[PDB]
């Protein structure tokens, strides 16, 4: 999760989110450099009493205007598209979990072996336990095995929602009649939070996601205990 | 069996038809096997795959409709 | 641009009046609603 | 030299450092003495007095380059007034806080935040750079 | 007389005036809605109610700012006043139909306010996606009144686009080619072509929504074999062109303002400016699914939309660098309108650049439906479209009215609004990178500092809006009548005096070949 | 039928100061008054219907 | 097989004025672009007007995108402020 | 002749700056706004379980 | 070339029957360029002013030489130095001698 | 010319209409209605229609358009 | 003036048109949610009055007052082309919805097109007849146009009457096909696409037929000259548009979609 | 007497000089930013994971009481 | 119709205090409306 006065991304929990951090660093360096250059040139154009007001020839300078931006966009698109295809690559998941959005809570189905399903609701503020996070905790966490490739399938049984976990680089819309796939692989155990990311009515702000990453053996005993 | 494997027929984020096809395949195999008094165990792979991928409410709805006579897929 | 001097000059005091009336026309009605939110 | 609204389609006078010789003289009507001065200007300019030369300048032009290019104190008014109105804005924010906003959630109480901070460190929130990375788990203190 | 002039108008300048008054009033409604959003957000917890009242305010904020403030001011107001004057035309092609484009807007706005008054309002987002906007999750009249409001706004703009394109094509002096028309005029014609092609697709989509809600169709309802994602494609096929519609007239104004206050006779690189606007217009039709990177489309589709969206930076760059080259060597007049335009060049550049970050699908996964999007679009809207509107308003106010503003007051106004909008939106980049979602009435506690600061900036912008009303009052109060305007030889709209007569160009210009 | 366009050209070009929507004579005024009465009356009725629909 | 009126027969108002003027090679309603003279003081461009001033636009060189605009007044020929081309009003 | 700025500019700049600083410092510090700064280097963590 | 440019402008101002419109068009065009005009061009323009009995425009031309130099404070005093013989011959007072730099 | 387009109207276009009118006349007459099956993707009702009893389509034909509960 | 453009007399019809749009939209809201047709019927009535008086005044301005110079007529040509382009893009949305749903039929339909339980019309029966009818009407209106250009009153009237008759035949055939169709607008996305796309096209046929009828009565009254008849040109351009939309509906929905 | 100064092209000379200066500064900033941000981040992640023990981290979390499942 | 400054507008600028009232009502009504709509929605 986010921490107070945060400026940038949540720390990466997955290799793909690591990749997104370094791609963002690359792209933000370009954004800074172009913004700074435009501001500097504005200041340069506005700080001289020297004048030249007769017609100026444009075609020389428009070659620079267009080629250098074109090269910059190629230098953004190459790593961008490398990551887009890395995300898409065939990976062989160990586990499939489904999530169904609802107004206003998430359900989870783990149906590779046994009929395991449950609802996951926000903890009301007035019920938080000392040290728990307002608007982010849920009664029943999405327990999952660490260090394993997981297939998440996302749908909805009512309006649109969208199932997000920033520190894993995940956001997949929850659309009724559709079954969207993403892959999740945590490098670490822990608790990883996210929030509904498509306007869905009265309690959109209040249907969070908590993943609870643990070793396979604990996941297996939890799974058995939830039947 | 751990979960449903990658299927080159359905390589994209939209997995709806993967769920649907495996549900159809299971029920078509089940009808074929029951008709001759064959063995439904031969249909098991499709059962495990659709159970892995398919939302419980989609399976429940489709099962209701097959019983009601309103299932719109061919079995 | 060039222009004539004002046909009807608006003195500092008159500008204070206009500015104060303008601001109050925005602030009082919104202020009244937001003050009374709990009541609603 | 009085400029009239109904003159808008006629050539006009401008002081602009980029248009040094405008389309008309600043003063078109001449008194008897000014008519005599424009006659004298047809003779050697060495015979014109400094005053006469300044008067000829002032018939042709309104402001000199130095006058038209002068700096002003306007920045002080602009900056000070903008700061005034930004300060006025804080009054609206004080009003809002006092009359509109109720208490914020109990999770911002000091003891809650101290417990929440420990639990974030126990779950290793942002342990590479953002948050737990700044805690020394060996010394039990912030780095 | 009063009815005949102001309700029965066939005059481009009076209709322009009506649009500017309507847009000004709509700006106040939009500013109030903005303040409600930032009052809700300005401390943790709940101020007004749950996300339904909140997103009614957010949804109405966007519709009012876009359809009732920016479009009416830029196209209806500056367009009607300036276009005929800049081509020497005696009025628009269809001067009576022009009046109906204006009069459709009060009823459109009435339907929007009715939508918020009945039931629980349309808390849908300005995108109006189903199924939240459908008859189960939004039962009752609110969303249908919203649809009808967009129908009337749409008809208004389509008829206006027909009017502009016809006027610009057909009513120039016979010697004037399209390549001798001012850049503002080009910006309007291109905007009008975008309107013509995009609005009818929105109309189709929202009509499908209406029929799903009222006639038992299932375009967007999977139970009938429909697809909520189809509505997204139809809305965005409009909505991407729509943001180019919102900016293009602004780019035209900026070109005029920068040229004027640089003391230049012409913008740098005229034909490159024309090329850049038509390229932006064209590219703007082939990129819409960059609003859909998280819906589940195929990877190759996401790779295409990433790449086609980024391409837009090339023509847009030519414009920015050409504005800089127009300043270059200028005799710079530090007017209030120049300050607005210099703010626009820089702040629009920053917003455009954050749009380029968003164009990357892989990174958009994490940025989508967060405040990073909200930061991008308010840099190009509150610091771009609005900065061009303010620059054009203070530059042309003496034309329209015959009166001068107090330049010192107008510089104060710029300075306050500059601080307020940056304070409001700069911190929203941090909120978005750190994962704050869009359309939330409340946030986890970690997001408090930047939400607080952003709400304080919204109050500074409120002070600027109140001050602008005073400034307009002071100009009409004082009656400083314009005398001489510089650079009329390259600014035809001023050559008839301030304000120009009711009828201009009754005798057309003489232009030879 | 006979070509009576010339007689309508004379009527609509009469130098009587009337706008084109009223230049055909008294029938035009009647149809204008009916149109504008239904529009303005209907608009007031729409506003009444909003007041009604704005409460439960 | 007849019975459809012609423009000669039935055109009226301004439309008829434009059609009769075109037959005579005259352009009182400014449909055509005027052809330039050499534009010297001896051979100025002649600018018709129904009043004592008219706006000129000067495209100084072929394919310039910038048009130079000014009022031309009854009296002595005036010059384009950009290229010095002469124009003279003919009311 | 001295204009408005020559006469009042210094006073407007000094009074404006002084007012602005004082009222923003008051609003920031004296009325119970919760800024929610970083706990890093500020908060002593406390047992919660 | 620079010499060709300067010669065109000297020739322009040296036309014996240059009229007032031509004097103003010349100076208003020249000050659009990225240069401070060479003394030889200014000498020719000042002599045009004399033929046109226009003392004030001669003074204004000296002001616009100073203005076109911008922050390069060395240029104007150099140009005045080079023009002193012509200023003395024609009785042209500088802006500074007239107090018009205040 | 007019003469050529009249020749096309009476020699090609209207004969074609007459042949298609014949073709339709010949293949008209009521085809047997298919068994009613209450498929969930058909006979959609998410809101009553704003006419009649709310449950009849605008050009309801009792012979061929079953209600959600079957043929009338 | 010494230009050739039309300065229009101040007019009430823009405001009555705008108010008619408020009354129709608020009236449809009242009908859909408050069980009442009153506002809607007032709006439709005011809309019809507005359209009648506005286009009446355009006829007065042009046939009777001579304001349509060549420059004004050229503007009206651009205006009508641009209006038809906007109408093309409106139908493009409905074709996009049709191809979206039929190219990727969802499991609810049976995963097939046409859906399970849909029995399409035979495209070789009344839909083929409707195709011959609108194509024939394109031939007849082209005859009418050439008759008018050639100064032939009687043949213009005959050809335009035949064109209108065919438009009315199409409308009556389509009304019968709607009543006989065993599927309805509530029959999922097949019924939705079919009836909304063909139904907007039917409305356009009715609008185009009405426009042709106005041209018929204007021709009866000798308004058009052999060289000046833009209302007839515009009606013919609109009518070709209606035919082309039908050909795309026929190939897409009735034939390929069957 | 005063020397003849450069009189021609002063605006263009100023522009050339400052655009080169802006290029040289942009290169300096890309080097700083590579070092202060991008490489810093690559090194922070590489250093964190080099000897990272996921099971030890889990045991710390478990013993702190954070989990529902452990 | 009246021409010139102050006459090509649908509102009077003849008296700057009547104008201030009219401008106050005009801009103030638009800015107040969303607050009264919120009030209306809260009182249901
Ligand atoms: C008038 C208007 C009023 C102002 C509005 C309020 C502004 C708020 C102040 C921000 C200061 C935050 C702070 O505490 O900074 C201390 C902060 C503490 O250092 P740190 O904890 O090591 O954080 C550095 C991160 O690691 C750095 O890495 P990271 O991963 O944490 O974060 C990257 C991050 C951080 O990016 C920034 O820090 C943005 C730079 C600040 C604005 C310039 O965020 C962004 O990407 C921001 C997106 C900006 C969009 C593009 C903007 C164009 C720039 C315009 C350039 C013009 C010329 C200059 O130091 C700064 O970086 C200063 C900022
Ligand atoms: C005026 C309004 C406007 C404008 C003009 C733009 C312009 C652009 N926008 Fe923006 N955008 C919005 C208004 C606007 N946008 C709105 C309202 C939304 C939210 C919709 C909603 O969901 O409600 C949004 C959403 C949005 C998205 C979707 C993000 C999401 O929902 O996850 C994306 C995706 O690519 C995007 C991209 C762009 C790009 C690349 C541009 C480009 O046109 C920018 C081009 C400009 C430049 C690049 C700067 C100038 C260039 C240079 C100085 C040259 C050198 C530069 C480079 C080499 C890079 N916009
Ligand atoms: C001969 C063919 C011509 C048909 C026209 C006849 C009557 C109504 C007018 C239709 C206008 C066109 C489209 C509107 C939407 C739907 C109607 C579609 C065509 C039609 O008539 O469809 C019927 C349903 O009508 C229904 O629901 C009735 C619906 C009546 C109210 C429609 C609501 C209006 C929609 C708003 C229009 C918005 C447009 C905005 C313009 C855009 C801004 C630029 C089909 O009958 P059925 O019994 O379901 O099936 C037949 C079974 N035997
Ligand atoms: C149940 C159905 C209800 C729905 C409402 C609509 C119903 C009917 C509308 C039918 C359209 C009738 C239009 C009549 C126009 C008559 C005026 C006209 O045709 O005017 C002409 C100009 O054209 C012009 O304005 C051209 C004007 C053309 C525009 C018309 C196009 C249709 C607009 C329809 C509205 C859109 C609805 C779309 C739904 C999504 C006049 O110039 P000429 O002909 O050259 O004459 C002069 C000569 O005499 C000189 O010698
Ligand atoms: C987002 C835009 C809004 C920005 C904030 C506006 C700032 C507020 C301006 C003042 O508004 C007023 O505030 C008063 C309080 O100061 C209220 O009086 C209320 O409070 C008084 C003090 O208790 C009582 O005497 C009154 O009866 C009572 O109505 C009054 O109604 C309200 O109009
Ligand atoms: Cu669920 Cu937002
Ligand atoms: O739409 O950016
Ligand atoms: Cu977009
Ligand atoms: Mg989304
Ligand atoms: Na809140
Ligand atoms: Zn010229």
């Amino acid at each position: 999760m986010a921490y107070p006065m945060q400026l940038g991304f949540q720390d990466a929990t997955s290799p793909i989110m690591e990749e997104l951090l370094h791609f963002h660093d690359h792209t933000l360096m370009i954004v800074f450099l172009i913004s700074s250059l435009v501001l500097y040139i504005i200041s340069l154009m506005l700080t001289t009493k020297l004048t030249h007001t007769s017609t100026m020839d444009a075609q020389e300078v428009e070659t620079i205007w267009t080629i250098l931006p074109a090269i910059i966009l190629i230098l953004i698109a190459l790593p961008s598209l490398r990551i887009l295809y890395m995300m898409d690559e065939i990976n062989n998941p160990s586990l499939t979990v489904k999530t169904m959005g609802h107004q206003w809570y998430w359900s989870y189905e783990y149906t590779d072996y046994e009929d395991l399903s449950f609802d996951s609701y926000m903890i009301p503020t007035s019920e938080l336990k000392p040290g728990e996070l307002r608007l982010l905790e849920v009664d029943n966490r999405v327990v999952l095995p660490m260090e394993m490739t997981i297939r998440m399938l996302v749908s909805s049984e009512d309006v649109l929602h969208s199932w997000a976990v920033p520190s894993l680089g995940l956001k997949t819309d929850a659309i009724p009649g559709r079954l969207n796939q993403t892959t999740l692989m945590s490098s670490r155990p822990g608790l990883y939070y996210g929030q509904c990311s498509e306007i869905c009515g009265s309690n959109h702000s209040f249907m969070p996601i908590v993943l609870e990453l643990v070793p396979l053996k604990y996941f297996e005993k939890w799974s058995a205990s939830m039947l | 069996y751990q979960t449903a494997p990658f299927d080159s027929r359905f390589p994209n984020q939209n997995q709806t038809r993967n769920c649907w096809q495996n549900y159809l395949d299971f029920h078509r195999c089940e009808k074929a096997m029951t008709a001759k008094g064959g063995d439904v165990s031969v249909c098991e792979w499709y059962r495990r795959v659709y159970k892995s991928l398919c939302p419980i409410s989609w399976v429940s709805t489709w099962d209701d409709r097959r019983a009601e006579g309103t299932f719109p897929g061919k079995i | 641009i060039t222009a004539k001097p004002a046909k009807t000059p608006t003195s500092p005091k008159e500008q204070a009046i206009g500015l104060s009336v303008t601001f109050l026309s925005f602030l009082l009605p919104a202020g009244w609603v937001l003050y009374h939110l709990d009541n609603y | 030299s009085v400029v009239k609204s109904e003159d808008y389609a006629l050539p006009s006078y401008v002081d602009r450092r980029d248009y040094p010789l405008p389309d008309v003289a600043h003063v078109k009507n001449l008194s008897a003495s000014q008519k005599a001065l424009k006659e004298k200007e047809k003779a050697s300019w060495s015979s014109l007095s400094i005053d006469e030369k300044v008067e000829l300048y002032r018939l042709k032009f309104k402001e000199s380059f130095a006058e038209m290019n002068r700096s002003t104190n306007e920045w002080k008014t602009v900056v000070g007034a903008a700061m005034f109105f930004i300060g006025f804005t804080a009054l609206l924010l004080i009003w809002e806080k006092h009359y509109v906003y109720g208490p914020i959630p109990h999770t911002f109480e000091e003891e809650w935040v101290a417990k929440q901070t420990k639990r974030m460190l126990d779950m290793k929130v942002a342990p590479i750079q953002g948050f737990s990375a700044k805690w020394d788990y060996d010394k039990n203190e912030w780095k | 007389m009063f009815i005949n002039r102001w309700l029965f108008s066939t005059n481009h300048k009076d209709i322009g005036t009506l649009y500017l008054l309507f847009g000004a009033w709509a700006g106040m409604v939009g500013t109030a809605l903005s303040l409600l959003i930032r009052a809700e957000l300005g401390q943790p917890g709940t101020l007004l109610g749950d996300d339904q009242i909140y997103n009614v305010v957010v949804t109405a904020h966007a519709f009012v700012m876009i359809f009732f403030m920016v479009m009416p001011i830029m196209i209806g107001g500056f367009g009607n006043w300036l276009v005929p004057l800049m081509i020497g035309a005696p009025d628009m092609a269809f001067p009576r139909m022009n009046n109906m484009s204006f009069w459709l807007l009060p009823p459109s706005f009435l339907l929007l306010l009715a939508s918020s008054m009945v039931e629980a309002g349309a808390g849908t987002g300005w995108t109006v996606y189903p199924p939240l906007a459908g008859n189960l999750a939004h039962a009752g009249a609110s969303v249908d009144l919203t649809i009808f409001s967009l129908h009337l706004a749409g008809v208004s703009s389509i008829l206006g686009a027909i009017n502009f394109i016809t006027t610009i094509i057909n009513m120039k002096p016979p010697a004037m080619s399209q390549y001798q028309t001012p850049l503002f005029v080009w910006s309007v014609m291109i905007t009008a072509v975008l309107l013509l092609l995009s609005l009818p697709v929105l109309a189709a989509g929202i009509t499908m929504l209406l029929t799903d809600r009222n006639l038992n169709t299932t375009f967007f309802d999977p139970a009938g074999g429909g697809d909520p994602i189809l509505y997204q494609h139809l809305f965005w096929f409009f909505g991407h062109p729509e943001v180019y519609i919102l900016i293009l007239p602004g780019f035209g104004m900026i070109s005029h303002i920068v040229t004027y206050y640089s003391g230049k006779k012409e913008p740098f690189g005229y034909m490159g400016m024309v090329w850049a606007m038509m390229s932006i217009g064209f590219l703007g039709f082939i990129v819409w699914a960059h609003h859909m990177f998280t819906v589940g489309m195929d990877v190759d589709t996401r790779a295409y939309f990433t790449s086609a969206t980024m391409i837009i930076a090339i023509p847009t760059g030519v414009k920015v660098f050409s504005w800089l080259a127009t300043l270059h060597g200028g005799n710079i007049k530090w007017s209030p309108a120049m300050m607005w335009a210099l703010g626009f060049i820089f702040l629009f550049t920053v917003g455009g650049l954050t749009g380029i970050v968003l164009a990357n699908s892989s990174l958009d996964i994490v940025l989508h439906d967060t405040y990073y999007v909200v930061a991008h679009f308010h840099y190009v809207l509150s610091m771009g479209a609005v900065f061009a509107i303010m620059g054009g308003f203070v530059h042309w106010f003496p034309l329209f009215s015959g009166y001068t503003l107090n330049d010192t007051w107008a510089k104060i106004h710029f300075a306050i609004m500059f601080v307020g909008v940056n304070m409001t939106f700069f911190p929203q980049h941090f909120l978005g990178l750190s994962g704050m979602p869009r359309r939330y009435s409340d946030y986890p506690d970690a997001y408090t500092m930047w939400n607080t600061i952003s709400s304080m900036g919204s109050f500074i912008s409120l002070t600027a809006v109140m001050l602008m009303v005073f400034i307009i009052w002071e100009a009409f109060a004082s009656k400083r009548e314009v005398l001489t305007v510089d650079l009329t030889t390259t600014n035809l709209e001023w050559l008839n005096g301030c304000p120009p007569p009711y009828h201009t160009f009754e005798e057309p210009t003489y232009v030879n070949l | 039928f006979e070509n009576r366009v010339a007689e309508k050209q004379k009527l609509f070009q009469e130098d009587n100061g009337l706008p084109v929507h009223l230049k055909g004579g008294a029938t035009d005024n009647i149809l204008y008054r009916v149109t504008m009465t239904l529009c303005l009356g209907g608009t007031l009725y729409s506003l009444y219907c909003l007041g009604w629909a704005s409460f439960p | 097989g007849g019975g459809v009126p012609t423009d000669e027969e039935q055109a009226t108002g301004l439309e008829r004025e434009v059609m009769l003027a075109a037959r005579k090679g005259q352009d009182p309603y400014n449909i055509l672009a005027p052809k330039a003279t050499s534009g010297t003081k001896e051979d100025p461009n002649l600018v018709p007007s129904i009043t004592n001033k008219r706006i000129v636009g000067c495209i100084c060189e072929e394919d310039n995108s910038t048009v130079i605009w000014f009022w031309l007044h009854k009296g002595e020929a005036q010059r384009c402020p950009s290229c010095g081309t002469h124009y003279k009003l003919v009311p | 002749a001295p204009d408005f700025h020559d006469k009042y500019g210094n006073a407007v700049l000094a009074s404006g700056a002084t007012f602005c600083v004082a009222v923003w410092v008051y609003m920031a510090t004296q009325i119970g706004i919760e800024w929610n700064p970083s706990p890093v280097g500020r908060v002593t963590p406390k047992e919660w379980r | 070339t620079d010499e060709e440019f300067d010669a065109r402008w000297v020739t322009y101002f040296n036309k014996p029957d240059i009229d007032a419109w031509e004097l103003r068009k010349g100076m208003n065009t020249l000050v659009g360029y990225d240069l401070v005009p060479e003394p030889k061009i200014i000498d020719a323009a000042l002599r045009a002013c004399r033929r046109l009995n226009d003392f004030a425009s001669a003074v204004r031309i000296l002001e616009v030489v100073k203005d076109k130099a911008g922050p390069h404070k060395e240029i104007y005093p150099y140009v005045i130095q080079e023009l002193r013989p012509t200023l003395n011959e024609l009785g042209i007072s500088t802006p500074e001698e007239l107090g018009l730099d205040k | 010319g007019a003469r050529t387009w009249r020749f096309l109207t009476f020699g090609l276009a209207l004969p074609s209409v007459a042949l298609c009118t014949l073709n339709s006349w010949l293949h008209s007459g009521h085809r047997e209605r298919p068994a009613f099956i209450p498929y969930h993707h058909l006979r959609i009702r998410t809101k009553p229609f704003s006419w009649g009893d709310g449950n009849h389509t605008f050009f309801h034909n009792p012979r061929v358009n079953p209600l959600p509960t079957g043929y009338e | 003036q010494t230009h050739a453009y039309h300065m229009v007399n101040p007019s009430p019809w823009p405001l009555t048109g705008a108010l008619s749009a408020l009354l129709m939209t608020s009236g449809l809201t009242m009908w859909f949610h408050f069980n009442s047709m009153t506002l809607l019927m007032i709006g439709l009535t005011t809309n019809m009055l507005t359209m009648y008086q506005w286009w009446r005044d355009v006829i007065r301005e042009s046939t009777f007052q001579g304001h349509h110079t060549p420059a004004v007529q050229k503007g009206l040509r651009y205006g009508m082309i641009l209006f038809i382009i906007s109408e093309v893009l409106f139908f493009t949305g409905f074709f996009w919805a049709f191809y979206h749903s039929s190219l990727a039929p969802t499991p609810e339909l049976g995963g097939c097109w046409p859906p399970t339980g849909i029995h399409p019309l035979n495209p070789l029966e009344v839909p083929l007849l409707n195709t011959s009818v609108l194509l024939a009407s394109g031939v007849s209106i082209t005859w009418a146009h050439h008759s008018l250009m050639e100064g032939d009153r009687k043949h213009m009237l005959q050809a335009l009457f035949i064109t209108i008759t065919l438009g009315v035949y199409f409308t009556l055939l389509q009304a019968s096909e709607y009543y006989e169709a065993p599927f309805t607008i509530s029959d999922g996305v097949y019924g939705s696409t079919f009836f909304v796309a063909t139904g907007f096209h039917g409305l356009h046929v009715i609008i185009g037929s009405t426009f042709l009828i106005v041209c018929f009565f204007r021709q009866l009254k000798f308004h058009f000259t052999s060289n000046h008849h833009f209302g007839f040109e515009a009606a013919a351009w609109y009518w070709h548009f209606v035919d082309v939309v039908w050909l795309f509906l026929y190939v897409s929905i009735y034939w390929w979609g069957s | 007497a005063l020397a003849k100064p450069q009189m021609r092209g002063l605006l263009a000379r100023r522009l050339r000089f400052h655009i080169v200066g802006a290029f040289m500064v942009s290169l300096g900033f890309a080097t700083f930013y590579k070092f202060a941000v991008a490489e810093k981040r690559k090194k922070a992640y590489a250093d964190f994971y080099r000897n990272y023990d996921s099971m030890k981290d889990f045991e710390e979390m478990r013993k702190a009481g954070i989990f529902q499942s452990a | 119709y009246e021409e010139g400054p102050g006459k090509n507008i649908p509102f009077s600028v003849e008296n700057k205090w009547r104008l201030l009232a009219m401008m106050t009502l005009f801009f103030g009504s638009g800015f107040a409306a969303p607050f009264f709509i919120v009030r209306h929605q809260l009182l249901k």
